[PDB]
Formats: C-alpha cells, sequence, structure tokens
C-alpha cells in the first residue's frame, strides 16, 4: 500500500 | 484483465462524490475520457481514461489513496467494460469529449 496517507484535495 | 476503465470504489464517502471531483482526482495522472457514478458495492465509479497507460498510471497513483483527509480512502481495480457510453453530462456522469447540454 505505497500511497497509505496520501491526500488528494483539500477538504471541502 | 488489464483495460483502460477502471472501477474506483470509494470507502468512507463523507462527501459527495461526483464527476467533477473525480476528474480532479484523476485527470492529473491518467487522461479521462468518461466518468459513471453508481451506487452498488457502495458508492462506486467507472473512470475510461484514453489508453491503457493512463489507466495504470492513475491506478498506481490513486490506489489507496484518499480523497480528502481521513476518508474517502479509493479502491481502484480493473474495471469489467471494455469501453463506457454517457446519457448525459451532469453530476453522476461526464464525458470529456462533450459539451454540457
Amino acid at each position: 500500500n505505497p500511497n497509505a496517507g496520501k491526500v488528494l484535495l483539500p477538504t471541502p | 484483465h488489464m483495460n483502460k476503465v477502471l472501477l474506483l470504489s470509494i470507502q468512507n464517502p463523507l462527501y459527495p462524490i461526483t464527476v467533477d471531483v473525480l476528474y480532479t482526482v484523476c485527470n492529473p495522472v491518467g487522461k479521462v475520457q468518461r466518468i459513471v457514478i453508481f451506487k452498488r458495492n457502495g458508492i462506486q465509479a467507472m473512470v475510461e481514461f484514453e489508453s491503457v497507460l493512463c489507466a495504470q498510471k492513475a491506478k498506481a497513483a490513486l490506489n489507496g489513496a484518499d480523497i480528502y483527509a481521513g476518508c474517502c480512502t479509493l479502491k481502484i481495480e480493473y474495471a469489467r467494460p471494455t469501453r463506457l457510453n454517457v446519457i448525459r453530462n451532469d453530476n453522476d456522469s461526464w464525458d470529456y469529449t462533450k459539451p454540457y447540454l
């Protein structure tokens, strides 16, 4: 799971 | 089977999942052609990319990522359909080669 902790966008 | 259509499952979908959100998620990493959002095994979407390579790039970069901090976790697999068809462009389906209205 190499993308664990990756976040893509500001929270709405 | 590898394919240019991905199936996205959005775990813990605390915020709305619309085509504009998924376009901003997916298209920077793989060029998107069409998006269809539906409810089946939770909130899910198929995203058709321009090529298998583009779908592989999106799958690699986004699988296991959260759209927003602490929620909206992506589980990504190859979809069964080889193509997507969009009835109309609205919040739940969109063809990025065609106009709104």
